[PDB]
DNA sequence: CGACG
DNA sequence: CGTCG
């Protein structure tokens, strides 16, 4: 682990790692009702050249200048130890060594802190492809970056966060029902201990505020799954290794094919500058067969009403969906911000499938999948409804929007529609939606056909050169 | 909470803040409640009653902006609130009234207090808050306090939802358990259930040193 | 939070 | 512990 700089002694000692455990404790205390909101960090340090020992204390308030440490060098490393157990269980309570921690009142909780041929023959647009789902670097930086508004005490475990994640998903349940409000506030404190916040010296606010716990659950999410897709990266030329390890076939359709227009018309009409600051570039395509999705998407080959429709994801997602499929969310998850429950969604305009991509102005290439979704009969909607029962005879739900595809414009690829139609508006009075949203609750229902690869350029000073002359 | 206190010397222990000088015990002293830079807390800075006024401190009302007032003697309790400074007559003998059954509670809890200290000592009073179904607090002057609130009133029963102990604060009686490991109760209520303080027979020598007079008084908060 | 009677 | 910063 790291050694606390403010004892000034990173570079002359190390971090003690004794059998099975590593001496560094980071501890939070929270409690909103009074306002309180401290950090406990302890070490046992170790000279890197000789035989010297120290303990560090650091105390005080997260995210502030409010607070205190002390440095003590110990006789023997028999004496630190000693010291060190003893300071962590007057602390927490809880023994150094105890697999079932119990919080105990007034008492502070521990955190569980993160630390730490060339004969390559396919074509070089799946190579680039390749390159570009599976970038350590990106991935490593965005993991591991120092953060202190974010992780006022450092990166926090998968463990903790899926933690805080169950924690919102049971703030929710209690919102739903008009819980206590003792319920909702042990909850908060419970969560604000396991995610530390720079509040500066402001009291914590409750989780009642649902928007806000919307938004903390996509931040939940988004570690999450930054986290999976980390996992994935190490398994064990190496491009081949890794296209091996998506189980999947990738062919790049050529630029003059007709299918290939096809697919460009569908991204030009249907990119809509009305909320994208942004124009799309098609750069590549690609043709995509997963192991055995046709297998387990026969049952629905034959059903009526399959469309080709838009999925956008983060690129670092994409490498897990190759290998999985598109997933639905599990029961156990909260909610972060999606109108129609739990499943696999899919839009008909690539602006809305697009802004799921957050491409930023410095990595303007995003990927976005096309897929052969059998939808069959339509639940058509125009507000939010958590589904989890699909009415009889219903195989798919339709969230309606103010703009459509002109369905005067519907072609027939592989028995498939495709709504390559231009913006129109859809004649549908009192809907909160701006764009379609259709959305499927079994995985089987999406055939993934085809994945593109996308430059957002965007009307910064750029374009606008490029633009006026 | 609040940010002013008021309250007898704890320990001859306390360094004025102004005059830098060692605050006797018992001795009455204010403290004004600052952020600590050392850790996440509130400190009292503490002052004689003397030196407090010469800092420019402007305490309109003392007993709603001071903590710990309304436990304050009632002789030190007038001279706080003039030190402070420098059908309606109907209404006003009827607040007379009131002052003068406020005042006979004030002082008949600190002779109850004061009597208690010349007999027993303070294994005796955490024993008497044991019998009778009390919690017994941190600081032999809180064990006193609540020693002549049991007798006075009665055995606070526990709580209701968390089973903690109630306590008397200022304003009204505050629970002082937890619902849980993470967050302490907050039932506050002026009208706790209490069952009738029982002396031990142990203490009945000094029991008759209480010479009963055990009377049918209720605890009067201020409005 | 740690320090001291 | 109980008080104090
Ligand atoms: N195997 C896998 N490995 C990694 N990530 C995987 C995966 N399978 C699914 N995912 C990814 O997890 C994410 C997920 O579950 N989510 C995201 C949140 N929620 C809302 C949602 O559907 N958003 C949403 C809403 C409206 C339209 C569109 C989208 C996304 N694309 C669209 O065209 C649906 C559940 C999602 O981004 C998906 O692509
Ligand atoms: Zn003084
Ligand atoms: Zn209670």
């Amino acid at each position: 682990a790291a050694v606390d700089p403010d004892s000034g002694l990173e570079h002359s000692a190390h971090v003690l790692e004794k059998g099975g455990k590593v001496f560094s404790a980071t501890l939070g205390l929270v409690d909103i009702v009074k306002g309180t909101n401290s950090y406990y960090k302890l070490q046992l340090l170790e000279d890197d050249k000789e035989n010297r020992y120290w303990i560090f204390r650091s105390w005080g308030r997260v995210g502030t200048v409010i607070g205190s440490n002390k440095l003590e060098q110990m006789p023997s490393k028999e004496d630190a130890i000693e010291h060190f157990m003893k300071l962590y269980e007057e602390k927490t309570g809880n023994a150094w060594h105890s697999k079932n921690f119990t919080k105990y009142p007034k008492k502070f909780y521990p955190l569980e802190i993160d630390y730490g041929g060339t004969k390559s023959k396919l074509p070089k647009p799946v190579q680039d492809l390749i390159k570009m789902i599976f970038d350590v670097e990106s991935m490593k930086k965005a993991m591991y970056e120092i953060d202190l508004q974010k992780m006022p005490l450092g990166k926090l475990s998968k463990r903790q966060i899926q933690a805080a994640y169950s924690i919102l998903s049971e703030v929710q349940q209690a919102v739903s029902q008009g819980s206590s409000d003792s319920q909702i506030l042990d909850l908060s404190n419970r969560f604000y201990t396991l995610i530390p916040h720079d509040f500066g010296m402001k009291k914590p606010p409750l989780l009642n505020n649902a928007d806000s716990v919307q938004a903390k659950a996509e931040m939940l999410d988004n570690l999450l799954d930054i986290e999976v897709a980390y996992s994935l990266l190490r398994g064990g030329d190496p491009i081949d290794v890794n296209y091996e390890k998506l189980k999947t076939d990738i062919k790049v359709v050529d630029r003059d094919s007709e299918e290939a227009e096809i697919i460009r018309k569908y991204v030009k009409n249907t990119h809509a500058t009305t909320h994208n600051a942004y124009d799309l570039e098609v750069i590549d395509i690609f043709k995509i067969e997963r192991e055995g999705e046709c297998q387990r998407y026969k049952p629905f080959k034959q059903l009526h009403n399959r469309r080709l429709l838009w999925h956008g994801s983060r690129t670092t997602n994409f490498a897990g969906i190759l290998s999985q499929g598109l997933r639905i969310a599990p029961p156990e998850a909260p909610v972060t911000g999606y109108m129609f429950g739990k499943g696999i969604y899919f839009a008909d305009m690539v602006s809305k499938s697009a802004n799921y991509c957050h491409t930023s102005q410095g990595d303007p290439i995003g990927l976005i999948l096309l897929g052969e979704v059998a939808l069959g009969n339509m639940y058509e909607l125009k507000h939010a409804s958590h589904i989890s029962k699909l009415p009889k005879g219903k195989h798919s739900v339709k969230g309606l929007g103010k703009t459509t595809p002109d369905p005067s414009a519907n072609i027939s690829l592989d028995g498939v529609d495709v709504p390559l139609g231009t913006g129109i508006s859809s004649g549908v009075n009192d809907t909160s939606l701006l764009y379609n949203e259709y959305i499927v609750y079994d995985i089987a229902q999406v055939n993934l056909k085809y994945l593109l690869k996308l430059k957002f350029n965007f009307k910064t000073s750029l374009w606008l050169e490029h633009h006026h002359h | 909470d609040k940010l002013y206190r008021v309250e007898y010397a704890k320990s001859g222990r306390a360094s004025c803040k102004k005059c830098s000088e060692s605050i006797p015990k018992d001795s009455l002293r204010m403290a004004i409640m600052v952020q600590s830079p050392m850790f996440d807390g509130k400190v009292p800075h503490w002052y004689h009653f003397s030196c407090f006024w010469k800092v420019g401190h402007s305490i309109r009302h003392p007993d709603v902006e001071v903590d710990g007032f309304s436990e304050l003697r009632w002789d030190d309790q007038q001279k706080v609130k003039k030190t402070a400074e420098a059908k309606s007559k109907k209404e006003k003998d009827k607040d007379s009234k009131l002052e003068k059954a406020l005042k006979a509670q004030n002082d008949l809890i600190w002779n109850i207090k004061d009597e208690l200290k010349k007999v027993c000592s303070t294994n005796d009073l955490k024993e008497l808050l044991i019998f009778n179904k009390q919690q017994v607090p941190s600081g032999e002057s809180a064990i006193l306090d609540r020693v002549a609130d049991g007798m006075v009133f009665g055995a606070l029963l526990p709580c209701e939802e968390c089973s903690g102990q109630l306590v008397f604060k200022s304003d009204a009686y505050y629970c002082t358990g937890d619902v849980t490991a993470w967050t302490k109760c907050m039932v506050k209520t002026q009208t706790p259930n209490r069952k009738e303080w029982v002396t031990p027979k142990e203490f009945r020598e000094i029991s008759y040193l209480k010479k009963l007079k055990v009377k049918k008084q209720d605890r009067i908060f201020p409005p």
